[PDB]
């Protein structure tokens, strides 16, 4: 079904494809293998309704969230890799792609939330998330503001809110206790209560999304901001002098990002299930393969130790490193979506007045 | 199969600075979709966004060069999502697609926010 005795690949089309079709090429050179790599339209259901059938690549690149639902369905197959294999990348990013007690995907890429900041507003930006208010005071006398960010995804409000404690399921030695949900303990209510008196002394506005937030970042009207790699691009376009920092920690505790993972499986149909482990461990997750893919397009933050160390003498992917190890894997089980849902309608009803803190969060951990 | 379902209806061809509706019905698990767009790709160019519509907010996005022109609108009771194209230009020439998205961490006026994707209705327009 799948052929044997070549590697097929598909990665999405905002990766580094043609870095990743050069690492192929140099596979092919020692072993004779011929890898293609594609980018299909439509790839993220693409893969599930193709493998389901026994067909599609025999290695697929995706955010490691999504490959727990492939596992349950049988479409991954459980990699190998050996200790000393094992010891090369960061533990985090192996729990990322670990689905009922078994490893089911190779760790690639690593990104997560930062503070953003415009160096010629704000040379020195604040540590704390306490300091802003005082910041957007001054920096409001000035025409500017302290800080915006997309206030809508709950993806972007939790890292507040799980500084002082919140968060979705307990998460120990790789496994989630779906008994044990913390969307409104204290730690949760004290950093919903922040943001919204942010709200409530004028520092942010309730309505404030995505695009308002890079709008006003972008064009120089607030000092701040709150995103990921993926938005370095457009920021680059706009000349602002920006730099890449720690999230400000909240009670003396770190904001806690949410972390994605892109990651590589093989496919269960792959009748190259070795060839793909070669490929993957001994070209791709090299310094030299991670090096191609990223010239390509940049990958960020990578979870190989050895190309990690290069790349973070980039003070931008130092802070995203130090973010996501700050923060919390991404839940691949599928009680996570009901968490995404029910905590964005939680923060816009407490954050525009409808509800308080301690109810929007009741009805939320409801 | 995918959870959600989009069809696009609508295409067809006009002459410039005429009109014409499309829809986009969403069938499936629905119940949490948070961003419905628009977006259009012609032969040897990058598929771009027109439009973006944030359901639970109201809040609508348009390109630079539609704004004014199209607009987005959702009905609920439906779940259908329409495009009103005005003035309609030779450059608006493209296949045109509606796309669906639970959440997302990037740009919902970017087409990789998106997961759910129709199979696209032409649109010609000629001067």
């Amino acid at each position: 079904k799948i052929e044997e005795g070549k590697l097929v690949i598909w990665i999405n089309g905002d990766k580094g494809y043609n870095g990743l079709a050069e690492v192929g090429k140099k596979f092919e050179k020692d072993t004779g293998i011929k890898v293609t790599v594609e980018h299909p339209d439509k790839l993220e259901e693409k893969f599930p309704q193709v493998a389901a059938t026994g067909d599609g690549p025999d290695i697929i690149f995706w955010a490691h969230d999504r490959f727990g639902g492939y596992a349950q369905s049988g479409l991954l197959a459980e990699i190998t890799p050996d200790k000393a294999f094992q010891d090369k990348l960061y533990p985090f990013t192996w729990d990322a792609v670990r689905y009922n007690g078994k490893l089911i995907a190779y760790p690639i890429a690593v990104e997560a939330l930062s503070l953003i900041y415009n160096k010629d507003l704000l040379p020195n930006p604040p540590k704390t998330w306490e300091e802003i208010p005082a910041l957007d005071k001054e920096l409001k006398a000035k025409g500017k503001s302290a800080l915006m960010f997309n206030l809508q995804e709950p993806y972007f409000t939790w890292p507040l809110i799980a500084a002082d404690g919140g968060y979705a399921f307990k998460y120990e030695n790789g496994k989630y206790d779906i008994k044990d949900v913390g969307v409104d303990n204290a730690g949760a209510k004290a950093g919903l209560t922040f943001l919204v008196d942010l709200i409530k002394n004028k520092h942010m506005n309730a309505d404030t999304d995505y695009s308002i937030a890079e709008a006003a970042f972008n064009k120089g009207e607030t000092a701040m901001t709150i995103n990921g790699p993926w938005a370095w691009s457009n920021i680059d376009t706009s000349k602002v002098n920006y730099g890449v920092t720690v999230l400000p920690t909240f009670k003396g505790q770190p904001s806690k990002p949410f972390v994605g993972v892109l990651s590589a499986g093989i496919n269960a149909a792959s009748p190259n299930k070795e060839l793909a482990k070669e490929f993957l461990e001994n070209y791709l997750l090299t310094d030299e393969g991670l090096e191609a893919v990223n010239k390509d397009k940049p990958l960020g933050a990578v979870a190989l130790k050895s190309y990690e160390e290069e790349l973070a003498k980039d003070p931008r992917i130092a802070a995203t490193m130090e973010n996501a190890q700050k923060g919390e894997i991404m839940p691949n089980i599928p009680q996570m979506s009901a968490f995404w849902y029910a905590v964005r309608t939680a923060v816009i009803n407490a954050a525009s007045g409808r509800q308080t803190v301690d109810e929007a969060l009741k009805d939320a951990q409801t | 199969p995918s959870q959600v379902q989009l069809v696009e209806s609508g295409g067809g061809s006009v002459q410039a600075g005429g009109s014409l509706r499309l829809s986009c019905a969403a069938s499936g698990q629905i119940e949490h979709i948070g961003y419905l767009g628009w977006f259009r790709q012609a032969p040897g160019k990058e598929r771009e966004g027109v439009a973006a519509l944030i359901t639970y907010t109201g809040h609508t996005y348009y390109a630079d060069s539609v704004k004014g022109r199209f607009t987005v609108s959702l009905d609920n009771a439906k779940n259908t999502v329409y495009l009103q194209m005005n003035s309609l230009k030779p450059e608006d020439t493209a296949l045109y697609y509606c796309a669906a998205a639970e959440w997302g961490s990037q740009s919902p006026l970017t087409q990789w926010f998106y997961r759910y994707w129709g199979q696209g209705t032409q649109v010609t327009v000629s001067a």
